[PDB]
């Protein structure tokens, strides 16, 4: 059906909002100030001190930087360890030890990371460890691990006066130190001139040699009225959606009919999924709105306290990854539909004979691009970053081959070798062309 | 063969039509507009103050005033060589000691209503303000502050005699909160004082504009420049610019008074071709439409017309701004109009001698030169329908997929035409992928790999169609 | 096969010829020639002042101030060690404690005339004075300031013993109003105090030249450098540079007397290709000038006799010199004339050298038919010409559309040639596209498809053209012979 | 189409050679090789000085006791003993080692008319001319020359010279106030004067958690001319250790990769004696060959390669407050990477030996050998212009451009300009009338010559198709 189809993607090119881009800036430019210039965990308290507090209280009592920006709550600080295991190598060089990787730190400890007394429970304090369920479940995926949901949580926030309190109350204790693994600053906002409710995570994670890597992670998600988005668009929707359920009520009475051989034919496999993802979506949309006004419930009994808006986010980006697939699927099934009602054949059949070309070209491919990607990332995966690894250089290679990337620094680092490898490259490319050509020049003429 | 076409008598009059347009769209360029543009945005864009602040990295209210202190009285007074002792021209500014500066700088800014929106349900007792984004009918007309000044009251587009602007999100009207400034730099320095100390830039304020201008008389030539910052409603700001280098009054010297012989020919040059193209369409009623080359003659002859009216209009144009400058000094003199209009004009000259070009190409013939692909694509004009839209329909789905995934993270993807220009880029061999890697990490390099497959395999399957159709038969 | 042709011995002469040229050309380059200019290009390029002023970054009349007051002096004058332990040898400055700096620093001036302009009737109660851009007929030659000194002075060119100079802007000419600088830094500063104090940088000043040289022993080696300042009638500055290493003086060493022996058989050599180059004519009366090898044949003649030509000028001027140099320090030695033409000297033997390599051909020709392409030569005298004088129109117009939007913006639109080279850039997939779109952000993305779209165009058009002519006549002449 | 060549045995044998072969050079490979190198990089040559003077940034003497006491020993030296844990990690062995060579004092005789003002001269650096006499105090160790075999070391190929191995050297001591005082001492007596042309910094420092050792050296050459030219070389080694589980699996695979290579030498000189003539047609035998070559010399630094990190070792616990030379590992090791990841390559292209694909690698041989005899005579024009043309390149510019400042320079900036990889703007700033022509009539050419080897294979294939269909 020509209205169905056409509702269908129009539905999917709209729904984009402008603004998402720009508040992810405004925020990622504020906060993201002079924070890759902390290396130890001595550096954080200057950082926070200067460009953390100054932005999260920021001149408009509740907003953050220059107002626009409402503060949900409480700011969280969490952290997770390695158990102190006493090391002081030292005289420890011949027979070097190999420290685990089976280690965090579970333990309830007690002010100084001592013993604790004789209290054996789960308090609430910044030294006793709190569960992921306890806690907002979500674990975080940083950049070299993906850490838990727990650790050692502090909350020191809407005021800018009991955050430096707690800023020097944690110092002044020895809260981080080398034992420290990720740390994360964790906080929610919301913005009602556009209305969008962003989180913001700030990762300070952990690497091999004493230092650390600092990320950013911000999520949005705009909670509008899913139905008050203004006239000529709520039309359009319902009449979609109508025509959604007429389809799917003859793809039943097909299905009754048949009892089987419905999954034979593609004009049936591609028009239920179809259906049952366009239900989908709006389903999840109405669960996501739900979650977050029953989340704002809480709120409203009791700030002051921490709130995670993590499961609206996470089935927002399930409704967002099940628009992929609907525009896949759609595209798909106009496609067939055009082909069908106009002779349109896109190969003349030299593409294939009978099974082979599929998978006798398929392999050349893939046997050669293993070869270069793994020597690539073997000569130059120690200081180049576009051949760290195996994948990196697979797509580093495609892009060589397309064009976006240069061989300035293969060949300034290795000219010799660099040379010589992008030399057979070429030279077997450009065999494989001669061939196509002289084949061609061949065939039409015997 | 290239065997010539209509009557010589016909060539030759074109050659000399087309001669006359170039000395005519040459002689009024400037060797030294290249040069005045880099020099005056050098100075204003990329001086900074005390703390480090140029125009180019305002990010706060702040930085704007620390930016309209310190490098804008800097740059815009000069009253002592750099000896400092004073040079003799008095109470006039002449930047880099050669640019006059006419009339009195401005300073205008848009405001958006307290209410222009409605707050979410759940936070109507916590948030107390709604500040939508821009929009003409979403516009703060009420006094604030002190509301005696004109800094205060809203002006209307009539009143302040204006017109639109065309920034990087939206339109703007040419009306709102304005203020003029004065002679001296101290005074200029006390007033922004007094605009900075009441609150003139609140979360209402949209956009503020800076508009100047200056002339230099050794070269003969005018710089308009208008300074702007956007406040989004998300939070932000967003600096821009736009610097115009014209050439407004145009008949000094010997050489330009040769040009008006010039405008003279091409008048009647433009009669001539008016006439002539009647005579072969009161033959050809209605097979005249059927000829190409007929609709570039009419779109010559319209463009020709329009630009021979709008030298009039710039002639009255500045006839007027010139008087309204001597007579009533310390005022703002709307120069960026006439600016605005003069830049379209210089635009579609050169488009008119573009297609001026190509009607040479019509007038002299070679029999078969580049025919042999459009004899190809003439007879296998078919499957190459089939793949034109096989090719397109794949396209727009993957800018639309490189919107969904990238787009609030890389801004080469934050809009639909963006996400266009950067396949299309892709193609030719431009682009940063580790951005697109940054953003997500799993779909990043699917997005790129199967998106790179996909374009070489249709051109592949082109030039094994292409190729396999000059041997066919025999 | 290798089809040697000319009477083998021919080419065993030619062979000899070539490795001589070859000796005496690569004899007379230093391999550390790029390891001074890099040096001394980013010690007075690249120190900054105490207000953070580099010669590159120079942008008022008061940065040219701030850097010659600074940075110059302090780069000129060396006299104590990185410990403050005066060097030895006195009364000299030692740059880099290696490089001795010859004669003394000049700073020299051209300004323009006061009435040169017209200041039409609308400004001309507010701008009083015009002053044109630089041309050599609008020049002032009146003194002014304090009007005694030679830098208020003006000296003609035949008087300072100048020569022209090709800047960014123009062709600047050699008179003008100079100040020579010797002494100690002490007795500098005071000069270029009292050159500030009484404006020598006014209104009317188009263009600064400072010029000095410094020589080094270790290799045998000069570095002149010229740092020009342009002020155009617009304001602002443009600064530029011209750093020339040079090696004015040949032999000293035990190679050179080996050189020497080479060059006397360069100017017999090239008295056996004229003396034969003559015979052909007699024999060929005027079917001589049939092929293209006897015009090569004649350019590298000319060129060889040029170069030796050339060599007795060097000698006599850089005796005259480094006789000027001993016999009257304290006064500038005007290096920059000889090491200009030193350059170019290079330049054209590079040139020749080149041509001398590719005559190769003439003498060891394979037989690839000619070329293995007079085959396409054979319906093109009728389609490349329609070819070319096809493209070149629409190449030329998307020029001239370029520099017409864009131009007053980007610069590799700011003239016609520079928008010819850089679309030709643009084919070979070196662009800058955000440029073009923020300078029209309508236009910009039109002009860019349309182009890349109208190069695509042709090169499929050639691509297929060009297969499907060489098929029709490989069949047809099939067809022919049954 | 698409089958199994010349028997199944073969290929399962070599699918498991291959799947062997991958995970020998993965066992050696870390993936915290390149953060590490990027951190060291970061605190060396990026920490700038009061004056703000990086090592990167490095321009004169002056500049080089800025850098010297400054940042190296504020990156060299931490606390929270009696030793240093940059970042509380990274263990710092043994002691830096400064290194100087100088020249003579009479090496290079000045011109006649330049002899009354310069009156010594000191030649560029060359073994030959080398100064070894003592100067300053003529007291310590580092006013006094050692040979290259007293101070066992090697040459290094760094920049214009490949200086050699001995020279004048000084061991820093433990703490950073005693550095500090020998620093200050080496200034005040000009240790850099007319006469030095070159300075190595060598230290290494060795992570545990990561199982790495990271080898710096930092070299500055002071030019005939002035000033200086400051280079690094930053290396990184594994240091495998033999308890764990993982190590346990990769002796055994080493153990099997020795029988593999042995099983193929075995084979190739078995199948030698059938068919002695023709075994040098195939290219496939010498594909076998090289790889045998390339494991047998892998095998033999796998074993020199513990050999001396024990003897390091020993040397380094036994007695401290030494210089422990790890530059010769880090040198040997990062050839040794670069011989392994050539071997994988050919030990993975040597599978088209084997199961086939058609209408490629079955006509590429039947047409390169119809395409030659018709290209090897277009290789030889090719290259002769080539050549000109870098010879041109090289003197027209070369004095102003680094990328030109030498013949094979020269050869790889042209081949990078064919790639598409070129900077314009230099080439066209430094001459600016036969710069672009330069630019201009190298790309014709290139074009040129390559749609002439078109044309020519294309009508060689209408030719001899025409001579077999109607002859
Ligand atoms: C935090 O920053 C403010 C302003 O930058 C400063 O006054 C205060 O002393 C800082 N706190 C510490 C502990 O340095
Ligand atoms: C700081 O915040 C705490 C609770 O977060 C509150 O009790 C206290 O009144 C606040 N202080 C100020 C000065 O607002
Ligand atoms: C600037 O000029 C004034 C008056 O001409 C003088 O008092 C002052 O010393 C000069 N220099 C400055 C302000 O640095
Ligand atoms: C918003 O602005 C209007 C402007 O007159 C003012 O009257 C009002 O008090 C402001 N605040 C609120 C909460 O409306
Ligand atoms: C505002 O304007 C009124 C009108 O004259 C005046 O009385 C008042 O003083 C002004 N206020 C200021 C701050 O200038
Ligand atoms: C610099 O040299 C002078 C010359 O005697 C000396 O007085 C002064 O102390 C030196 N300053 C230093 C070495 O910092
Ligand atoms: C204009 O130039 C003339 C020529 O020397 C000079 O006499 C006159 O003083 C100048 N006028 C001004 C205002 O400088
Ligand atoms: C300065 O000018 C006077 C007269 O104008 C002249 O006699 C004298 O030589 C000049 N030079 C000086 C005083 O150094
Ligand atoms: C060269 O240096 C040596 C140091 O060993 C010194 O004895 C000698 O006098 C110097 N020669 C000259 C000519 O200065
Ligand atoms: C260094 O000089 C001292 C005298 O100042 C002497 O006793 C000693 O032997 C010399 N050599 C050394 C310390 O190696
Ligand atoms: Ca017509
Ligand atoms: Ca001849
Ligand atoms: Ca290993
Ligand atoms: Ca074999
Ligand atoms: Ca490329």
């Amino acid at each position: 059906q020509i209205l169905f189809l056409t509702l269908l993607m129009t539905t999917v090119y709209s729904a984009k909002d402008s603004s998402r881009f720009f508040l992810h800036r405004a925020i990622w430019k504020r906060f993201s100030h002079r924070f890759s210039e902390i290396k130890t965990v001595e550096d954080f308290y200057p950082w926070a001190n200067g460009t953390l507090l100054p932005n999260l209280y920021g001149d408009y009592r509740g907003f953050i930087t220059d107002g626009n920006s409402f503060l949900l709550g409480n700011v969280l600080i969490r952290q997770t360890r390695i158990p102190n295991d006493i090391f002081f190598p030292g005289s420890l060089h011949k027979q070097m030890k190999s420290p685990p990787q089976h280690q965090e730190d579970r333990e309830n400890y007690g002010a100084g990371w001592v013993p604790p007394d004789t209290n054996i429970t789960k308090v609430d304090s910044i030294w006793h460890y709190q569960n992921q369920e306890s806690l907002g479940g979500y674990p975080i995926q940083g950049e070299l691990a993906t850490y838990s949901g727990g650790g050692y949580v502090v909350r020191l926030g809407r005021n800018h006066s009991a955050a430096t309190r707690v800023l020097q109350h944690l110092e002044q204790r020895r809260w981080l130190d080398h034992c420290t693994k990720a740390l994360f600053v964790e906080f929610t906002v919301f913005n009602a001139n556009v209305n969008l409710l962003c989180a913001v995570t700030l990762i300070l994670e952990s690497s091999g040699v004493g230092t650390f890597l600092t990320s950013l992670q911000l999520d949005s998600l705009t909670s509008l009225q899913s139905s008050e988005r203004g006239f000529a668009w709520i039309v359009s929707q319902v009449v979609y959606y109508l025509l959604v359920c007429y389809y799917a009520f003859i793809q039943g009475c097909r299905l009754k009919r048949q009892r089987l051989a419905f999954f034979t034919r593609k004009r049936n496999l591609l028009d239920t999924s179809i259906v049952l993802i366009s239900f989908s979506i709006l389903g999840l949309s109405m669960q996501s709105l739900s979650l977050l006004h029953k989340k704002m419930q809480q709120y409203h009994c009791d700030r002051d306290r921490f709130i995670s808006f993590y499961e609206a986010l996470r089935v927002n980006s399930a409704v967002t990854h099940l628009r992929g697939f609907l525009l896949l699927f759609a595209t798909v099934r106009v496609w067939d539909l055009l082909r069908h009602h106009a002779q349109l054949q896109v190969i003349n059949k030299t593409l294939s004979k009978a099974w082979d070309e599929v998978l006798g070209f398929i392999l050349i491919i893939v046997v050669l691009l293993s070869s270069y990607a793994m020597t690539f990332n073997l000569l130059f995966g120690w200081s180049i970053s576009d051949y760290q690894s195996f994948f990196r250089s697979i797509v580093t290679v495609v892009g060589l081959l397309m064009g976006t990337s240069k061989h300035k620094e293969v060949i300034a680092l290795y000219p010799i070798l660099g040379s010589l490898l992008v030399l057979s490259s070429i030279i077997l490319m450009g065999l494989v062309i001669i061939n196509l050509f002289v084949s061609a020049i061949l065939i039409a003429f015997g | 063969e290239l065997y010539v076409k209509t009557t010589l008598r016909e060539l030759v009059v074109y050659i000399v039509f087309l001669v006359d347009i170039c000395l005519l769209t040459y002689g009024m360029t400037s060797s030294s507009a290249y040069y005045y543009t880099k020099v005056m945005s050098e100075l204003f864009l990329h001086t900074p103050s005390d703390s480090g602040v140029s125009f180019q990295t305002i990010s706060s209210m702040s930085d704007f005033w620390d930016f309209a202190q310190g490098p804008l009285l800097d740059s815009l007074y000069w009253t002592k060589w750099y000896n400092n002792q004073s040079l003799g021209r008095g109470s006039h500014s002449f930047i880099y000691y050669e640019n006059l500066l006419l009339g009195a700088p401005r300073l205008r800014q848009l405001r958006v209503r307290n209410d222009s929106c409605v707050v979410h349900e759940d936070f109507r007792e916590d948030i107390l303000n709604c500040y939508d984004v821009y929009s003409p009918d979403k516009e703060d007309q009420l006094p604030f502050g002190p509301q005696n000044g004109t800094a205060w009251t809203y002006h209307s587009q009539n009143e302040l005699g204006g017109s639109s602007h065309w920034g990087r999100l939206t339109s703007y009207s040419g009306g709102g909160y304005y203020l003029d400034l004065p002679g001296s730099r101290q005074a200029s320095a006390e007033a922004l004082q007094g605009l900075q100390e009441g609150l003139w830039l609140d979360r209402g304020t949209r956009v503020v504009f800076i508009d100047f201008s200056v002339y230099n008389a050794n070269i003969n030539l005018f710089c308009i420049l208008r300074l702007v910052v956007e406040f989004p409603a998300t939070g932000g700001t967003i600096p821009s610019w736009q610097i115009r280098t014209v050439k407004l009054i145009r008949y000094v010297n010997n050489w330009d008074f040769f040009i008006v012989g010039c405008e003279v020919v091409f008048c009647v040059f433009i009669f001539y071709y008016v006439v002539e193209e009647i005579l072969e369409i009161h033959l050809h009623r209605l097979r005249y439409l059927s000829s190409v080359w007929n609709i570039l003659d009419l779109v010559v002859i319209l463009l020709s017309i329009v630009a021979v009216g709008f030298h009039i209009f710039r002639t009255l144009e500045v006839n007027r701004l010139m008087g309204k400058l001597l007579q009533q000094p310390d005022t703002y003199a709307d120069f960026e109009f006439l600016a605005f209009w003069q830049t379209q004009y210089n635009n579609m000259n050169a488009v008119n001698l573009f297609f001026a070009w190509i009607k040479i190409f019509k007038y002299i013939s070679f029999n078969k030169t580049m025919t042999q692909l459009s004899s190809t694509l003439a007879r296998c004009a078919k499957d190459i329908l089939g793949f034109a839209i096989m090719f397109f329909i794949v396209f727009f789905a993957y800018a639309q997929l490189g919107y969904l995934l990238f787009g609030t993270q890389v801004e080469n993807f934050s809009t639909f035409v963006k996400c266009i220009f950067t396949q299309f880029r892709i193609i030719l061999g431009d682009f940063d992928y580790n951005a697109i890697d940054n953003a997500n990490r799993i779909l990043g390099p699917v997005y790129f790999v199967t998106y790179v497959f996909f374009v070489f395999f249709v051109l592949l399957n082109m030039f094994l169609a292409i190729i396999n159709d000059t041997y066919s038969e025999v």
